RNA sequence: GUAAAUUUAACUGUUAGUCCAAAGAGGAACAGCUCUUUGGACACUAGGAAAAAACCUUGUAGAGAGAGUAAAAAAUUUAACA
């Protein structure tokens, strides 16, 4: 008996696409539980090294890991040798995970730790217009204050 | 004390990765006995 | 840093090509159903004030 | 020390003999090496991912452009796993 | 990975031998995928300077096929440069001739117009029929799936679709057909 | 054959066959009246 | 019994929620390559095994050609170039890692 | 709603003009033609329409290895008649 609504199996009575059917709520509930407190003992008993992050910094993303460089193209009122925590962590991984904000990752959860240890200008960048047959050409010389931090440390704790 | 000059890549690590550097045969299936595509056996 | 990770954190990258897709398969099936069913585990939006 | 490798610092000879000796003494099967993966293979240049093995099960894999230097790359690497030398390690506290 | 600096460099740069199958496919879309792999967009430490292509091996080209009419519709146009030297082909005299040249002419097109296309056209490989020499078959990596289908002719439909087909209209008892 | 945009029956033996891409008049009893499309 | 993506060739990839919905927890342990996937590795009676040491002497043309073949490159990265590229080459580049 | 306008003082330079839209005139209800009027743009920047003055998008200036966009890709296949 067919149903009121059935089409023979031709070439185009049914999407290309595989049909996919997706998990129930209540057991993906449980698994993500599941898997949110295997990482969890991961982090306690410290089975990873060498963090990575991707933080928000100055207008920019900055995928810095420890001991890492970064140029920052403004200066940052600190004195060099400072130590500051960077804070807009949008993400941190290691091998075997990885965690993801949205967008940002909790200051509980992840810190970034830097030190401004230089503080310098930009080699000079040229500006110059012309345009011809209008007598147009003017120069400027400019040079962009900088500063090199150094990404220490990466640190994470148990709060999932 | 270093140059002022043009600094190339505005960030230095030297640890970059941490998974492991994409080769081609990343992201690629193996095969049963590692047989070529149209390997007679 | 979306190329960055596809260089050089290929796991990383699987990763969120996997959430990406996810998601998409989620979008579908909420077009699809067009009613008022659950909206989706990463469906859900967090909300700022 | 910081951003330099095992065996940049520490030269050795003979890598497979280094891991057989320590699969040995720390009660391990002697690694089989085989060709996991190979790209080429008549041209000049070739591609050679070979793993080392033991009881069945992959301690390490290593690249080259000829098979014994990728066997030779894989002996380095299972040393490195071996003696925590990874180059995904914990770095250092300061 | 804990890879050495120069067998990782290696690892990453070094080059891979797809192969691609003919077989009634469309040379055009042969020619995008075979393209892409020539160039080496497939890959993520893409760069133009880089040299980051990919050997590509076409079989059964012989065997490809024109959407619509393009077999007495598209024609091939060159000039030997004397006077008199414009000379048009259509795409069936082509093939005709030279079993290969419409799935080179269509990968050198779709090729970017600049200095290292040639370089990539000696990576390619084109081979007419199933036969390929032993030293590229040793060479070759993943098989690529075919962009089209092979849409299935009637007489090999087996019996279990045939009758899991249902049928849409009766017939009169008197028709001859 | 005359070259004609409009075809045009003069007879009624006249017929209209397509054949190579292009309308045809062939009239078997009236061979003034083949008329090719253009 | 669903996955986003296939679970065979880089990482057992499994994504989660944390309870509060405001992180995003992955976990990509790696896929190692099966021992049944690999492939086993490949392997004068009174004089001297004199080393046969001949290197013939290719003109340009034969040997450029040749090079080709190998590399599968066309002739012009072979042909030489000029002093002045000769001695534009910068010959202490610089290194970063 | 906004912040400019008039007057007073002192002068230069521009006063050989192009296309587009609209209302017209002359010519052939020709012209990359000529003549007025209203309005744009060009004679200043950038992106698009292939190249590109005049069409479309967009203007106030720098550094960035960030992001959201504007305009922005032509579609068509036709003749049986008792
Ligand atoms: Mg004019
Ligand atoms: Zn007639």
């Amino acid at each position: 008996s067919y149903l009121p609504g059935y089409v023979p199996k031709t070439s185009l009575s049914s999407p290309p696409w595989p049909e996919v059917v997706l998990p129930d709520p209540v057991e993906e509930t449980r698994h993500h539980a599941e898997v949110v407190k295997k990482v969890n003992e991961m982090i306690v008993t410290g089975q990873y090294g060498r963090l990575f992050a991707v933080v928000h910094f100055a207008s920019r993303q900055w995928k810095v890991t420890s001991e890492d460089l970064i140029l920052i193209g403004n200066e940052l009122d600190l004195a060099c040798g400072e130590r500051i925590r960077l804070e807009k962590v949008l993400l941190v991984g290691a091998d075997n995970f990885t965690l993801l904000g949205k967008p940002l990752l909790g200051k509980d959860l992840v810190r970034v730790e830097a030190t401004v240890i230089e503080k310098t200008e930009s080699w000079p960048r040229i500006i110059m217009r012309f345009r011809k047959r209008k007598n147009f050409k003017k120069k400027r010389i400019v040079t962009t204050p900088q500063t090199v931090l150094r990404i220490n440390s990466i640190e994470i704790a148990p709060c999932l | 004390g270093l140059d002022v000059i043009r600094i190339r890549k505005p960030f230095h690590t030297d640890n970059p990765s941490i998974q492991g550097q994409w080769h081609p045969f990343t992201n690629k299936p193996t095969t049963f006995r590692g047989l070529r595509p149209r390997e007679v056996q | 840093v979306l190329a960055d990770l596809a260089i050089y954190e290929p796991k990383t990258f699987k990763s969120l090509a996997a959430l990406a897709s996810r998601r998409r398969h989620e979008g579908f099936a909420a077009a699809l159903g067009d009613g008022k069913e659950p909206e989706g585990i990463f469906s859900r939006v967090v909300q700022y004030h | 020390m910081t951003g330099k490798e095992l065996f940049e610092m520490w030269k050795i000879i003979n890598p497979m003999g280094l891991l057989v000796e320590e699969l040995k003494k720390r009660n391990v099967s002697a690694p089989e090496s085989r060709l996991t993966r190979q790209s080429g293979g008549t041209t000049a240049l070739p591609l050679y991912f070979v793993g080392l093995y033991c009881d069945k099960k992959l301690i390490a894999e290593g690249p080259g452009e000829t098979v014994l230097v990728a066997e030779e790359e894989a002996a380095r690497v299972a040393l490195r796993k071996l003696y925590g030398f990874t180059e995904n390690r914990r770095p250092w506290n300061y | 990975s804990s890879f050495s600096r120069a067998p990782q460099q290696w690892a990453t740069f070094a080059r891979i031998w797809y192969l691609l199958d003919g077989k009634m496919q469309p040379p055009g879309k042969l020619a995008a995928m075979a393209s892409i792999r020539l160039q080496g967009l497939h890959k993520p430490v893409y760069h133009a300077l880089s040299d980051c292509g990919d050997h590509v091996v076409i079989m059964n080209t012989r065997h490809i096929a024109f959407s619509g009419n393009k077999w007495e519709q598209k024609v091939y146009s060159s000039h030997t440069g004397y006077p008199g030297g414009f000379r048009q082909v259509t795409a069936a005299q082509l093939h005709l001739r030279d079993p290969v040249a419409i799935v080179k002419l269509a990968i050198y097109g779709m090729l970017p117009k600049n200095l290292h296309r040639r370089t990539m056209m000696e990576r390619l490989h084109l081979f007419p029929d199933e036969y390929i020499p032993e030293d590229i078959l040793k060479n070759l990596v993943e098989e690529l799936p075919q962009p089209r289908k092979i849409p299935k002719r009637l007489d090999e439909y087996t019996q279990e679709e045939i009758d899991a087909f249902p049928r849409l209209w009766t017939p009169p008892e008197d028709y001859r057909l | 054959f005359k070259n004609k945009t409009v075809l045009k029956k003069r007879c009624k033996d006249c017929y209209l066959v397509k054949r190579r891409g292009r309308w045809y008049v062939y009239c078997k009893t009236h061979p003034r009246h083949k008329q090719r499309q253009m | 019994t669903y996955s986003p993506l296939p679970d065979d060739y880089n990482c057992n990839v499994e994504l989660a929620l944390t309870s509060d919905g405001r992180t995003i927890v992955c976990y990509h342990p790696s896929v190692d390559i099966p021992y049944e996937h690999t492939k086993p590795i490949p392997r004068d009676q009174v004089l001297k095994t004199r080393l046969e040491e001949k290197v013939e002497h290719l003109e340009e043309g034969p040997m450029i050609e040749q090079l080709s073949k190998m590399f599968f490159t066309t002739k012009h990265r072979w042909y030489p170039h000029g002093r002045y590229h000769r001695c534009r080459k910068n010959l202490n580049p610089p290194k970063d890692r």
